[PDB]
RNA sequence: AAGGGAUAACCGCUGAAAGCAUCUAAGCGGGAAGCCCGCCCCAAGAUGAGGCCUCCCACGGCGUCAAGCCGGUAAGGACCC
RNA sequence: UGGCACCUCGAUGUCGGCUCGUCGCAUCCUGGGGCUGAAGAAGGUCCCAAGGGUUGGGCUGUUCGCCCAUUAAAGCGGCA
RNA sequence: AAGUCUGGGCUAAGUGGUAAAGGAUGUGGCGCCGCGAAGACAGCC
């Protein structure tokens, strides 16, 4: 890609790009070093082990590359009547039907929104903390009830 | 849910091995099995 | 941690906003400071106290003038309070304030060789119908062949009483900076005259 | 006899098992194991005696 | 008569540390070492092995899946008594007492049995906090 | 009991083998009146007999030369009350 | 409940009750959890889990049972 | 007491270290059948 720099260690790869550095572990199973205009990867014996880690690999590699150059995504369609949230901070104050408000911290990497009342995206540039993260919110209150409240992915209701 | 012989009661059923145990995933609630 | 010595003095009632709190009265005099435990040469922090002064001179080999605070080693000795570092030169009363909440160690009164309920509460067997040479006995202590023995640990008479004993989270009613005295909220372990020391509690 | 026989034998490169195997073949129906006391007492000779052994092994 | 026999000789010291080395292929030649059975002196009722030091404790390999799964045990004389503790947290506080306890296990049970276990040295380390000698074996 | 740590069924993130999908095969999170520690009590015969503060020190006379020596001491400790 | 007759007939007390307990989990309450023909409340059913709890009387020698009045529950077994 | 001996394979459950009907995309080694430039096996017209 572009304004990547694709670093190397022993067991460890670290990506620099315009929006910060990550650190994936990789294993002993391969010799890659700062190679070419992009990036190779291969593997020994076609054994059952090996095929499983390659693949693998190539995806969190890419992950973390895809990262650096902007890897936000994430959004929640809060649905319910007395149900809506509130921006506070970067941490976020919402309210779901509990006799109670309630208030969310963000750790290191990440930005909550609150575009509508009734909306919420989570940004990051890691991913494995993102994807946790948005789950993490919608345990607050998921949904079910013969249909209706609590706080929905991108996807949609049902039976 | 718990039984001796787990099979497929549909086709959306899913035979993953996980937890070292034999598990069976469907779409409705109804038929989600664990070997025991 | 906070932390006196003293002595049961005794107990009465006084009257509260509109009812009577009952009390036990400590004499915590004031507490020397004769040496202090670093965790550079003892490895684990604490302070050591003196209380009963009161000493005609016979004092030898633990003379240990060494700390200036010597001023004649205590009767009723001295003993430390794990981490608790003040100000060293003596404490008073004046660490605790009323309404504060105290745990005090003590030693029960000494009921020597008891029976098997009071030891333990047993309930032993009938005072009228069939027996009577086991109206206060254990009944049965074991089973057969197997495991053909008894429980370590089980509950038999003996030795009861005269024993270290906390009881946990008093009320400082009231606290008598004049005469070294504390106030705390009845039921406070051994006999009047006893050694007890008394701390800060473990509460919510 | 054998215990003190391979610590000393194991202390010039092979083990018991071997050394004796090698004497056998060698043609010295000698050591008896007995006699070899001979580890502790001229280790000079012991030591010759190896070289035997390990001329029939290798 | 023959009395290969010793007369008593200056008990040598020894320090070794594989840090990185599988426990029981390890404590296995400490006690070999423990018992005079590498030098022909040998004599089965006297106690001329050497002395052992062993640096940087912890650290030891074990193979497979052995944390969780291998469960030490203590009874204490009474009525559930059982105490059973995993290896994870045996490390976790105390490793000095895993290559005791594997050690012990390879040494003989007589009286001269617990005297050979006094012989061994073991310390999470590196640092042996005694010298006066130690011709270290690798 | 607060509280801190690790878990059970169970609920997830990220993820190939198997271009999809999967809680798992490399990794990462939640999660019990239960486990570990925390509260109270005993505890160095823990022959692995621990540590800190302070004290008392002289060979006085004899063997296979430091008691394996008897008889007075020291700091101290008993006896009787 | 039986089958067999191996130690015990120069003796291994035998039903029920009382006293004192301890252990199993195939769990009666209280703690986690998945389905539900789960609107809610209240259930059904299976999974994890003994840490502690598991009432008082009428009848009968009773064990057990039936009945009165309560309970979060009024658990089943082993230890001659 | 005597080989951490030599050479080639399998197993990741501590199986080994003592259990059946019946269940399972666990692995490793053989198969002989579909049909693949009427180039969809997996994915969005």
């Amino acid at each position: 890609p572009k304004g990547v720099s694709v670093e190397v260690a022993p067991g460890r790869v670290k990506v620099k790009g315009p929006k910060g550095e990550l650190e994936v572990p990789v294993s002993p199973e391969m010799r890659v070093v700062v190679e070419e205009g992009v990036v190779r990867v291969e593997r020994p014996s076609d054994e059952r082990r090996h095929k499983s880690l390659h693949g693998l690999t190539r995806t969190l590699i890419a992950n973390a590359v895809k990262g650096v150059s902007e890897g936000y995504s994430k959004e929640l369609l809060i649905k319910g009547i007395g149900y809506r949230a509130r921006l506070v901070g970067r941490a976020l104050e919402l309210t779901v039907g509990f006799s109670h408000p309630v208030v969310v911290e963000p750790p290191e990497g990440i930005t909550f929104e609150v575009p509508e009342p009734t909306r919420v995206r989570v940004s990051g540039i890691d991913k494995q903390k993102v994807g946790q993260v948005a789950a993490n919110i919608r345990a607050i209150r998921k949904p079910s009830a013969y249909h209706e409240k609590g706080i929905y992915y991108a996807g949609e209701p049902v039976r | 849910k718990v039984r001796a012989s787990v099979k497929r009661i549909c086709d959306k059923c899913k035979v993953i091995r996980r937890h070292g145990r034999v598990y069976v995933i469907c779409e409705n609630p109804k038929h989600k099995q664990r070997q025991g | 941690m906070k932390g006196i010595l003293g002595v049961k003095v005794g107990m009465t009632r006084i009257f509260r906003d509109d009812r009577a709190v009952p009390v036990t009265v400590i004499l915590a005099g004031p507490c020397p400071v004769v040496q202090r435990r670093t965790p550079e040469k003892d490895g684990y922090t604490a302070v050591q106290l003196g209380f009963l002064p009161q000493n005609p001179k016979r004092v030898n080999r633990p003379l240990k003038g060494h700390f200036a605070k010597a001023g004649v080693e205590p009767v009723r000795i001295l003993r430390e309070i794990r981490d608790f570092n003040p100000e060293g030169d003596t404490v008073t009363v004046e660490i605790f304030k009323p309404g504060e909440r105290v745990d005090v160690t003590g030693t029960s009164k000494g009921r020597g060789f008891a029976g098997v309920m009071k030891r333990w509460n047993f309930a032993g067997g009938p005072d009228s119908h069939g027996a009577h040479k086991i109206h206060r006995h254990p009944g049965s202590i074991g089973n057969r062949k197997t495991p053909g023995r008894v429980y370590k640990g089980k509950k038999m008479a003996g030795h009861y009483g005269a024993e270290r004993v906390t009881v946990m989270n008093l009320e400082v009613v009231d606290v008598i900076p004049e005469e070294n005295l504390l106030l705390v909220k009845g039921a406070v372990p051994g006999p009047n005259g006893g050694l007890v020391i008394v701390r800060e509690t473990k509460k919510a | 006899w054998i215990v003190r026989i391979n610590a000393a034998c194991r202390q010039h490169g092979l083990n018991y098992s071997t050394f004796i195997h090698g004497l056998k073949k060698a043609g010295i129906e000698v050591d008896r194991k007995n006699l070899a006391d001979l580890a502790v007492r001229e280790p000079q000779v012991f030591a010759e005696l190896v070289e035997r052994a390990k001329a029939a092994q290798g | 008569m023959k009395t290969y026999v010793p007369k008593q000789v200056e008990p040598r010291w020894v320090l070794i540390d594989a840090e990185g080395k599988t426990l029981g292929r390890l404590a296995t030649k400490i006690a070999t070492l423990l018992r005079g059975k590498h030098r022909p002196d040998w004599t089965p009722n006297v106690a001329m092995g050497d002395f052992v030091v062993v640096v940087n404790a912890d650290k030891i390999r074990v193979t497979g899946k052995k944390l969780e799964q291998k469960i030490y045990t203590r009874y204490s004389g009474y009525p559930g008594g059982l105490k059973k503790i995993p290896l994870e947290k045996m490390l976790a506080t105390h490793p000095e007492r895993v290559l005791e306890h594997a050690v012990k296990g390879m040494l003989p049970k007589g009286p001269l049995g617990r005297r050979l276990f006094k012989r061994l040295k073991v310390y999470a380390g590196p640092d042996h906090p005694h010298q006066a000698q130690r011709p270290e074996k690798l």
